[PDB]
């Protein structure tokens, strides 16, 4: 697993910045539009709802930095 | 023949063999740097907004 | 690449050593009128047998001509300056500032009075290494001295 | 003579436009130095269109880029030209670094605005190399030269 990382990554920092952002939004927008297109399955629901969980962390990270994200207690 | 007198090397040519390539600007590391270090800031600052820090090392609660 | 670039910094040091020992103008070797003979044999255009139309293309070839000769000599003169840089860049010294990055350490973070530091190091680069010091007028001496004047009356 | 009644620098046309039509007057289209005329042309264009968009900075975008090419301004005018604008930049740099997404853009603004605002750091280039702009000089002084040696001759 090292050696996979280093690998992605020593091919990833040969590109360009504008390579690395167009090539990851492709990414990101064809596999949430294949949990999109499928509904009314389990799976993709639950990817949705972590989709929404990881926009609530990088939120409740945004509202307090220096704390972490904000933990119900 | 008055014109075999004259330099034969054009005013253009003069232009285009002094003025070679286009100059590289003082402001333009600052600017570059300045927009690349704007995301060394954004990662890895404990201050920042969008930190790296609780995604990497995530958090024990 | 970064010992590319230390060659090439190298060599550009050599370029301006060894064009300040011979404490030439600087834009006397890039200007190709200086490598052009102004003491060519000039050929008399009632030799070489034209018709009507036929002088001013005699007149731009031997102006083409001598211009690519001044150019080529150009040419010859820098594979020249590029060989001797090239044999001294070698011998050399190599020790230039690194370019001024934010310190960050393996797991750590980086602060803000350090990158603040870094674009302090930036902007110290924009101001040039002889300026004039044009006086902007302090407003101190500019109250003082209107004032003055309204003590006189105008 | 037609166009060539007017000096190269004293008409009213730019430089580049007036270029043209004393090349398309001295030469027919088939020349080389209607060629080589066209692209010196083309390259004092792109002086004008390099002096015209960091003058409208100060001037506005209709600037009249003959009296800026006639009489470049001096030292004095453009220090008088950078305070003239200095309270708009102090209130848009401030109003930048209120709206900067971070306080390292908002010192990185503040202070890239400081250093650009100071009169003193405009680079000059006959005060940083001046025997570079003694030979820029001598590199049209020189042709000059040239003509009045043919004139001379003639």
């Amino acid at each position: 697993i090292e050696a996979e990382a280093a690998s992605i990554l020593d091919r990833h920092l040969a590109k360009p910045v504008a390579q690395i952002r167009k090539e990851q939004a492709s990414a990101y927008a064809s596999l949430l539009k294949r949990a999109e297109t499928a509904k009314g399955a389990k799976w993709a629901e639950k990817y949705l709802e972590d989709v929404k969980a990881v926009q609530w962390f990088d939120a409740s990270v945004a509202e307090a930095p220096a704390s972490g994200p904000k933990v119900a207690a | 023949d008055r014109v075999l007198s004259l330099p034969a090397v054009s005013k253009n040519q003069v232009l285009e063999n002094v003025f070679h390539t286009a100059p590289k600007a003082p402001v333009e590391h600052l600017e570059k740097m300045v927009s690349a270090n704007s995301k060394v800031y954004d990662a890895l600052n404990l201050q920042s907004k969008r930190v790296l820090i609780w995604q990497v090392k995530p958090a024990l609660f | 690449k970064k010992q590319a670039t230390e060659n090439l910094m190298k060599l550009l040091q050599a370029y301006k050593d060894i064009g300040d020992a011979k404490s030439e103008p600087l834009l006397k070797n890039h200007n190709p009128r200086t490598f052009e003979d102004r003491d060519y044999p000039v050929p008399d255009f009632r030799t070489q047998n034209l018709k009507a139309g036929d002088v001013p293309k005699f007149f731009d070839t031997v102006i083409s001509t001598r211009a690519s000769a001044a150019i080529a000599s150009k040419d010859k003169f820098w594979a020249g300056r590029k060989t001797e840089a090239e044999a001294a860049s070698a011998k050399a010294s190599a020790a230039f500032p690194r370019v001024a990055v934010p310190e960050w350490k393996k797991g750590k973070t980086v602060s803000i009075e350090n990158l603040n530091t870094v674009t302090d190091k930036y902007a110290a680069a924009l101001v040039p290494k002889r300026k004039l010091a044009l006086p902007v007028l302090p407003e101190g001496v500019k109250k003082a001295v209107e004032d003055f004047a309204a003590s006189v009356g105008q | 003579l037609g166009p060539q009644m007017e000096a190269l620098g004293a008409s009213d046309l730019l430089l580049s436009e007036q270029i043209r039509v004393i090349t398309e007057h001295r030469y027919t289209p088939d020349r080389l130095q209607y060629k080589e005329g066209m692209k010196l042309a083309d390259k004092i264009a792109a002086q004008e269109a390099a002096l015209k968009e960091e003058l409208k900075v100060i001037y506005g975008d209709n600037v009249d880029v003959k009296h800026f090419q006639a009489s470049p301004r001096t030292p004095v005018q453009q220090l008088f030209d950078s305070l003239k604008n200095a309270a708009a930049n102090k209130e848009r740099a401030a109003k930048e670094a209120a709206a900067a997404a971070s306080p390292y853009l908002a010192y990185a603004v503040t202070k890239k605005q400081e250093v650009q605002a100071d009169p003193s750091n405009i680079p000059f280039d006959e005060v940083l190399y001046p025997q570079l702009s003694e030979e820029l000089l001598e590199l049209e002084l020189s042709d000059i030269r040239e003509d009045e040696i043919a004139l001379e001759k003639a």
